[PDB]
């Protein structure tokens, strides 16, 4: 059985840790839901 | 059971201990995830108890106690907030300038930050704090890393 716990507030956070880069990726969805690359 | 709008973790006790599986956005009375954290399971919220009323596998979402409310879409161009809620840790924004997914059905907005399987369902912002999707249905690239889509559902 779950349950929830309350985490936080949904907030903008100014001057947060900028990370990550922006990849453009070929891909495809199944009907299970799931992604895979298209290659 | 507590319905105050925020950001929550979803937990187990089924396994050892207390196990994180995911993580939801509650807004407007609506509790919002991804399929693959609950498979469509009740939830538990104290004494009280939330029952799915929408859910898709294709998609990857699931809404409990009303029809999905979260209909903020990314922009394209503007860097965005993962507010990530990962196991035993507290919540952190961290900032991203989204990738794509190119699809045959048209292009998705895609965050290529790396977190535990027990952070899906974590809520992605834009710079007005209105959640643009979530976190945690991607793909895995050459490297090794996760590069997740921005999940976001219809508002009927
Ligand atoms: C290193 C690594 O893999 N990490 C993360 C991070 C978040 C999610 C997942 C994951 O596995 N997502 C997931 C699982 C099951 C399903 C779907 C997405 C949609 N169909 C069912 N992994």
């Amino acid at each position: 059985d779950m349950y929830i716990e309350r985490a936080g507030d949904i907030t903008w956070e100014k001057d947060a840790e900028v990370t990550g880069n922006s990849p453009r990726l070929d891909v495809a969805l199944d009907e299970s839901g799931d992604f895979s690359l298209v290659e | 059971g507590e319905t105050t709008d925020g950001v929550y973790r979803v937990m187990t006790r089924r396994l050892l201990g207390s196990t994180q599986v995911g993580v939801g956005v509650m807004q407007e009375g609506v509790f919002h995830t991804m399929w693959h954290v609950t498979k469509g399971a009740a939830l538990r919220s104290g004494e009280g108890r939330l029952d799915p009323y929408w859910g898709d596998v294709k998609q990857d979402l699931v809404s409990y106690c009303g029809p999905w409310k979260l209909d903020a879409a990314w922009d394209g161009l503007s860097e965005v907030q993962l507010l990530a809620v990962p196991p035993g840790e507290r919540a952190k924004n961290i900032q991203t300038l989204p990738g794509i997914f190119k699809t045959k059905d048209g292009d998705i907005g895609a965050v290529a930050l790396d977190y535990p399987a027990g952070t899906s369902g974590s809520p992605i912002l834009d710079k007005c704090g209105r959640v643009i999707g979530l976190y945690g249905n991607g793909v895995v690239i050459k490297n090794g890393s996760y590069v997740s889509a921005i999940t976001q559902g219809k508002r009927e």
